[PDB]
RNA sequence: GGAAAACUUGAGUGCAGAAGAGGAAAGUGGAAUUCCAUGUGUAGCGGUGAAAUGCGCAGAGAUAUGGAGGAACACCAGUGGCGAAGGCGACUUUCUGGUCUGUAACUGACGCUGAUGUGCGAAAGCGUGGGGAUCAAACAGGAUUAGAUACCCUGGUAGUCCACGCCGUAAACGAUGAGUGCUAAGUGUUAGGGGGUUUCCGCCCCUUAGUGCUGCAGCUAACGCAUUAAGCACUCCGCCUGG
């Protein structure tokens, strides 16, 4: 699931990979892939709007469908194939009826399987089906959180969601954070636990592996100056000073919370994370 | 272990004479059967270590009786070695 | 479980007292009232066996 | 409450008698302090 | 003899007025047909000819 | 349910016989075997003839009739009281008086009395 | 050369040539590779002592098996977890 | 919903508690020890059973549940002492059960206590 | 002792019967615990030598249905069974080890012990991941006491559980190495084997090998041991020689 490198070299030494034995085939699908440029924390106006994002290694954005809209149509599933641009393994289902499309591959998903996306649907591992028809207490993955307009929670490697209970058009459900929350009833989630388990054990080991990520350095703020941060220069090494740590734009960071109130789905929230 | 069938089966090559079960050379064929099955069972199962001094013993009630074999005639346990696989 | 009427209230105690001591419910309780060691109730039940 | 030193130093001889004294207090609350004994009536 | 799982009749009187186990103490059997009935009295509980507690 | 169940019944004994060598032949139908001088009344046959005993008597009584229960050996003298109240029945304990079904126009005239 | 006896329990609220559909199924399970049912005897409605997914009666199956392989009958146990209507099962051999 | 329920006792070694329902049981009424001023370790006593019953048998009062049929669910000093206390309320005590949760050796129970 | 032969008891294989929580892997099942969702319902619940911390009016506990998940397997269960020891307790299937009984067909001393070596080895630990229900070191808080860091109570993390590698230690104890003989008896019980009988199966009778309790001879410093020696012998190995 994971090699650990010998320490041949200091830049080697505690770095822990991913061997790639899920994967069977390392080859894009053509007619799927789609150019993605790099906005490096950029916006519409041309200046950097988010920290900390740059030049990684070039990657094509593969479409792969979140909403699961073919009814009653079988997939079998040809190859199991990395995707740079989340988490999660990728599958290349290939439908009966002839159209290829991806999904995001569960945990136990295999080559040759059968995958039916619809209502009338039996609830095996990675059939997509409405919150309504799905029985309480399975776990789901890849939920719409408004009917039509495809997956959107749960859709990291390893993320899940049991389903608790049902109100009179909505369900209820646990999400990975912890949080319990309604969820429209109307609304697809696939079954099952979504593979790569093994993506949050890997130690990168090495300052340029975060770089060839997009991940440009990040500047402590008690290393600036007071005009660059608030936690900015005394002399010599200083602690932060003011009665909170704050944010390089001069807001309280540490434990203040900033969720927007007065909102619409305060009524659908009922617990918190755990 | 394995059927009688089988058993009966392995007695009939290595008979000296009809009915004389129990001579040496025809109780460590049987025994180069047991050896084989035991240790393909516990080859899938690594965790089996009750069975494990069942196999070890046999191995000792084998080896045993290959140096009692050599003591009397060289000759026969030239040719058990040749007709079912064993080293030394 | 056992159903008992036409009678008073105090004849269907004196089976009901009875169908409960020839039962598992007092003298299990009060046996997991607390974890024993597991080599103890070994003993436990040698003492509980040997007096007869 | 008894104790006795044969010792002829007036001033270490009491560093043992309050030693034998409070020796003996201990013997006579832990005598009377099982009270606490789980008896429940019928 | 052997006990079979399925003769119910003479395998519910050994279970108890509640679904217990009488022991051969209090039954009379001998030992080794006492675990040949255990065998076949915990079969039965699995397929719902006996209960587990009534 | 229906029936005496087999082990309320021979706990009352019931599978007990009188002495072999005080033999009936013709009782040879509802007798198991006989161990020490002792013979066994079959217990699953008469199983098979309480049920028909209790299946008329049943509807005797639907009739409204009236069941006469007799009893004089020393031994199950007031067994058969005590069960004849209970049923509303008309006992005897003593010896048969000698025509009280017979007779009973003579005997009625000391119920009379 | 190995005798099996399984014994498998299917919904008392299903009608008839629903039941006879599938116990036909798997007395063709039950041949496969070499497995040559004896008997296939039906007890009827039984009161069945307790409650398993809320029912109260079950309609019983007894399909005795003469085998070498045990390759029906774990075929048998695969297929019957799966369906819903078949509620419990049991193989076992006798000797 | 008049003359028909389930009466449900458990005594443990504290603290009587009785609430007696419907004969598919919806709680019609309940009371305790604690609800009768004793505060503490009073409560595992007979004499607390004496009361506590009928003050929630006799405080029903929305349907008249005038029968009972009792259920002991707890290992406690006032245990039949509760269901002796039910008929000074008067409410037909016709079918007494011991349905108690036994495990088969299903968990780990706490420590012993020295 | 060497060599050439011969033998059958020792040892081993056959043949025919058994008994078993002996292991390993995969399935299935019920009661209980905890948590969540819901119905109905109202003031406490919980806990103790007494209380309090804690929980509850954002509906607690209690009750009823349904769900999820982990851990164990009540009754049977016994100075019982099995294994070399550690140990092993739901049920089913597959794979597999050992012992015992009986018959005498067969091999013909093939045996015993075993330094160095090589493998198993309770718990607590450690590593890499899982999983986390109860329980619970550390830790937090409330009481007790003369005093606390103890006992008691509420809560709680590692751990407890699984997979793979380690660690290799226990009052690992029958404080008793293994093997084979021989030496009063009495008595339970186990798988049998027979049995005589049968019993409605009941039993009661003689029989290898286990497993206990009594008790001579003999032994011991004394307790005690005594056909399961700590008795009488022979072989080999481990080990001790004041604290």
């Amino acid at each position: 699931a994971i090699k650990k490198y010998k320490p041949i070299t200091n830049g080697r030494r505690n770095m822990t990979s991913l061997d790639f034995a899920e994967i069977t085939k390392t080859t894009p699908e053509k007619s799927l892939l789609k150019p993605l440029p790099k906005k490096a924390g950029r916006n519409n106006q041309g200046k950097l709007t988010v920290r900390h994002h740059g030049g990684g290694h070039k990657r094509q954005y593969r479409v792969i469908d979140f909403k699961r809209n073919k009814d009653g149509i079988n997939a079998k599933v040809d190859s199991i194939q990395y995707d740079p641009n989340r988490s999660a393994n990728i599958a290349l289902v290939v439908y009966a009826d002839g159209e290829k499309r991806y999904i995001i591959a569960p945990k136990g998903l295999e080559v040759g399987q059968i995958v039916e996306s619809g209502a009338e649907a039996d609830i095996k591992v990675g059939n997509a089906l409405p919150l309504q028809n799905i029985p309480v207490g399975t776990v789901v993955h890849n939920i719409e959180l408004k009917p039509g307009k495809g997956g959107q929670i749960a859709r990291s490697a390893g993320a899940s969601a049991q389903v608790l209970g049902k109100e009179g058009k909505y369900v209820l459900i646990r999400l990975r954070s912890g949080e319990v929350r309604m969820i429209l009833s109307t609304c697809r989630a696939t079954i099952g636990q979504v593979g790569n388990l093994q993506h949050e054990l890997v130690n990168v080991g090495k300052a340029g592996r975060s770089r060839w990520k997009g991940i440009r350095p990040t500047v402590r703020g008690s290393v600036m100056n007071p005009n660059d941060h608030p936690h900015g220069g005394g002399e010599g090494r200083a602690p932060i000073g003011r009665p909170s740590p704050m944010s390089p734009w001069g807001k309280p960071t540490l434990g203040k919370k900033t969720r927007r109130g007065k909102k619409s789905s305060d009524k659908l929230i009922v617990r918190g994370r755990k | 272990a394995i059927s009688q069938e089988r058993k009966n089966e392995i007695i009939k090559e290595y008979r000296v004479h009809e009915t004389d079960t129990g001579s040496p050379e025809v109780q460590i064929a049987v025994l180069t059967a047991e050896i084989n099955a035991v240790n393909e069972h516990l080859r899938t199962h690594k965790k089996d270590h009750h069975s494990r001094r069942g196999l070890l013993k046999m191995v000792g009630r084998r080896r045993h009786l290959l140096n009692y074999l050599r003591s009397k005639d060289i000759q026969r346990y030239r040719e058990l070695i040749k007709s079912l696989g064993i080293r030394r | 479980t056992v159903v008992r009427k036409n009678e008073s209230l105090e004849d269907a105690l004196r089976r009901f007292k009875r169908s409960v001591s020839k039962s598992g419910t007092i003298q299990e309780v009060r046996k997991r009232e607390f974890y024993e060691k597991p080599s103890v109730k070994r003993k436990k039940k040698s003492e509980a066996a040997r007096k007869r | 409450l008894r104790a006795e030193e044969r010792n002829d130093d007036l001033y270490a001889g009491i560093d043992l008698i309050n030693n034998k004294l409070e020796r003996q207090v201990r013997k006579y609350k832990t005598r009377i302090n099982r009270k606490s004994r789980d008896r429940g009536d019928q | 003899t052997h006990i079979d799982y399925k003769d119910t009749e003479l395998l519910k009187r050994f279970i108890s007025e509640r679904g217990k186990i009488l022991p051969r103490r209090v039954t009379g059997t001998s030992a080794k047909y006492q675990r040949m009935l255990t065998t076949a009295i915990k079969r039965s509980r699995h397929m719902a000819l006996l209960p587990y507690v009534k | 349910m229906a029936v005496i169940s087999m082990k309320q019944l021979l706990e009352a004994g019931v599978h007990f016989g009188h002495q072999t060598r005080r033999w009936n032949p013709k009782m040879k139908k509802y007798i198991f075997t006989e161990r020490n001088g002792i013979y066994i009344i079959d217990l699953q046959k008469t199983v098979k003839k309480v049920d028909e005993a209790y299946n008329f008597l049943k509807q005797v009584s639907e009739d409204g009739g009236q069941v006469l229960f007799v009893g004089t050996k020393k031994q199950a003298q007031e067994s058969v009281k005590s069960e004849a109240e209970r049923a509303g029945q008309f006992y005897i304990n003593q010896r048969w008086l000698g025509g009280l079904l017979t007779n009973y126009k003579t005997i009625s005239k000391r119920i009379k009395r | 050369m190995r005798t099996y006896e399984v014994m498998y329990i299917v919904r008392p609220n299903i009608e008839e040539d629903a039941k006879k559909a599938l116990v036909e199924r798997f007395n063709g399970i039950l041949a496969t590779e070499g497995a040559e049912v004896l008997e296939a005897k039906d007890w009827g409605k039984r009161r069945l002592a307790y409650e398993i997914n809320d029912f109260k009666d079950g309609f019983y199956n007894i399909v005795r098996v003469k085998s070498d392989n045990n390759k029906a009958t774990d075929e048998f146990q695969r297929l019957a977890k799966i369906s819903d209507d078949i509620i419990r099962y049991m193989v076992i051999r006798e000797d | 919903n008049i003359e028909n329920g389930v009466a449900h006792i458990r005594s443990t070694f504290n603290n009587t508690i009785v609430t007696i329902t419907d004969e598919f049981g919806n709680a019609l009424s309940w009371s305790s020890a604690g609800a009768l001023g004793f505060k503490g370790s009073k409560k595992s006593t007979p004499f607390a059973a004496q009361m506590a019953s009928e003050t929630a048998s006799k405080s029903a009062m929305e349907h008249g549940l005038k029968t009972v049929e009792v259920t002991v669910k707890g290992p406690g000093p006032g245990r039949e002492s509760a269901i002796r206390a039910l008929q000074s309320a008067g409410l037909e005590v016709t079918a007494i059960r011991d349905v108690t949760p036994v495990p088969h050796n299903g968990c780990r129970p706490p420590k012993r206590r020295r």
